[PDB]
């Protein structure tokens, strides 16, 4: 039963900066649940978040690991993965795009 | 995390008149937060917005009307000069395109003249009547003003069936509703009513005629 | 911008499938959120930007849609969807759109269709803390019933058509029937000069008739 998590290619939000907003990840697993973490995108590299909160949420018989924005902000525009060691094996999901549209401010 | 309202009153025409809107749980000051009201029986109308960092902005028809401010902890809509057409349930959200989490919605009644306190009268079936192993009791709360009031029955223990009716309005402007409930015919409840806006309370112990 | 929301109300049986409407007068680019409301409670979030569920809200709500044209379909329709759903416009907090308005559309009522049942209707004289006042109010109450029903009453035989008010509940959320409270107000002289009270509630070819005698109450 091999680690999966699953996000379809090309997935995309856009959201107002200043509203709440969450990015989500199912995590297919049988065994003791992985140790799943949120990475952004700075040119081709992923780079690892540790200052954002993450939680995990049960829904009809799926894990989900998710990213919590408190509210967006204009600066958390750009590209997520959820990550995983399975066995000295790097699982990274598709990249999910969150573009944030700046609020009216005239 | 929650959001909770407060403000809502009967208010002559033309009487300045604050809502506010705090938050458990979230800070309400750093996100966007909206504005939307509701006449009683029709629908849901956007005032207005402020934004995350401060700055509000409003439908047409409401701008110069309604001012949207903020504090650390609260944010505030004032109605400069109120009609009776903002006669209304006024509710406060977090979020805007993604308006989450709302509150339960406060109560402004614009209308001349005083207050009027319910009269509570029991409701019990025909004495007359061959008793059953269940019976359905009430009480009739008639002719107050403004909306609204509270109904409970047995401080909030007894809620298994409760119907409580819509209020329904007299030309007048009073209001009247009722709550009954259906019990087993062995063991007396009490109905608690409950008027804020003229400081009043009722305990009503109906017990099967 | 200006919503146009449809239809205004509909009607499907339980397990099928509501398809509520909203154009936008201009494209709106998917700024669009869709709404439940049930009676006494605050609006609860559905969709947002057209398509995205809200954390909490079954997947038998669908919303689609782009430019100026979104759907909201519910499918698998349950006792519970019973309420008022809403569209609403969110392009306004957009950075340079031309209004400053996030408008709602008009609304849709939907009702959903369980199976009928009759009213078991129950009436209630006035007591005598009551008459003292000088006003009576008599209350008739008709119970679990669906479809609707329709009102009457008489005094001595003869039909009131004065001093009736009426108030319903929502749907029940586990089998979809109403209440239905109908209150005849008169004054004491009046109550004290007839016997006979007679709440009569019609559904169709149905009629469920409850009555009591002023002496024996
Ligand atoms: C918010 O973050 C977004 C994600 O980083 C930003 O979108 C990116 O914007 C840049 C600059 O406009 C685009 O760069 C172009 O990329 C294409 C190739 O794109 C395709 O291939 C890449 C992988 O290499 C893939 O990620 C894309 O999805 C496409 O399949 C080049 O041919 C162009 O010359 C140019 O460099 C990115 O494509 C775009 N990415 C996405 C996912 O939209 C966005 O600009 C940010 N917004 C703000 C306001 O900062």
């Amino acid at each position: 039963c091999d680690v999966q998590l699953y996000i379809k290619r090309q997935s995309e939000h856009h959201i107002l900066a200043g509203d709440p907003f969450e990015l989500e990840c199912p995590v297919k697993y049988c065994a003791n649940r992985p140790h799943v973490t949120w990475c952004k995108l700075n040119g081709t590299t992923c780079v690892k978040l540790e200052d954002r909160q993450t939680s995990w949420k049960e829904e009809k018989n799926i894990s989900f690991f998710i990213l919590h924005f408190e509210p967006v902000l204009p600066n958390d525009n750009g590209s997520y993965r959820c990550s995983a060691n399975f066995q000295s094996n790097l699982i990274e999901s598709h990249s999910t795009t969150l573009y944030v549209t700046d609020v009216k401010s005239a | 995390q929650s959001v909770e309202e407060s403000g809502g009153r009967l208010v002559t025409p033309g009487t300045p008149l604050t809502l506010t809107c705090t938050a458990s749980g979230f800070d309400i000051s750093k996100y966007n937060i909206q504005w939307v009201r509701q006449s009683p029986g029709k629908g849901l109308e956007y005032i207005g917005f402020i934004n995350y960092g401060g700055s509000a902005y409003y439908a047409s028809r409401a701008k110069g009307r309604f001012t949207i401010s903020k504090t650390s902890t609260t944010v505030d809509l004032k109605i400069a000069s109120p009609t009776t057409g903002d006669t209304a349930t006024y509710f406060c959200a977090r979020g805007l395109s993604n308006s989450d989490l709302w509150g339960p919605g406060t109560l402004v009644t614009v209308s001349l003249g005083q207050p009027k306190a319910p009269s509570v009268f029991p409701l019990a079936p025909c004495c007359g009547d061959t008793p059953s192993s269940t019976v359905t009791l009430g009480c009739l709360v008639k002719g107050y003003l403004p909306e609204p009031v509270t109904v409970t029955w047995n401080s909030g223990t007894l809620t298994n069936g409760v119907r409580t009716f819509p209020s329904v309005r007299q030309s007048s402007g009073l209001y009247s509703l009722s709550s009954v409930v259906s019990v087993t015919s062995s063991s007396p409840v009490t109905c608690n009513v409950a008027h804020p806006a003229t400081n009043t309370k009722v305990d009503k112990t109906v017990a099967p005629s | 911008i200006d919503m146009t929301q449809t239809p205004s109300s509909v009607s499907e049986p339980v397990g099928g499938t509501v398809t509520i409407k909203c154009q936008a007068s201009q494209s709106i680019s998917s700024w669009l959120s869709w709404y439940q409301q049930k009676p006494g409670q605050p609006p609860k979030l559905l969709i947002y930007r057209a398509s995205t569920l809200a954390s909490g809200i079954p997947s038998r709500f669908k919303g689609s849609g782009s430019g100026t044209e979104y759907t909201l379909t519910i499918s698998d329709l349950e006792c519970a969807d019973a309420a008022t759903y809403y569209c609403q416009c969110t392009y306004g907090g957009v950075v340079g759109s031309t209004s400053d308005d996030n408008p709602f559309g008009g609304g849709t009522e939907v009702v959903v269709k369980g199976d009928p049942v009759a009213p078991t209707v129950l009436i209630f004289p006035p007591a005598a803390d009551q008459v003292a006042t000088g006003t009576v109010t008599i209350v008739c109450v008709a119970n679990k019933y669906f479809p609707d029903v329709t009102v009457t009453w008489e005094v001595d035989g003869t039909t009131q058509t004065t001093g009736i008010e009426n108030s319903k509940t929502p749907q029940n959320s586990a089998d979809c029937t109403y209440n239905l409270s109908s209150t005849l107000t008169l004054t004491s002289t009046q109550y004290n000069s007839h016997k006979e009270y007679t709440c009569k509630v019609t559904q169709g070819t149905t009629s469920v008739v409850q009555s009591f005698n002023r002496g024996d109450c």
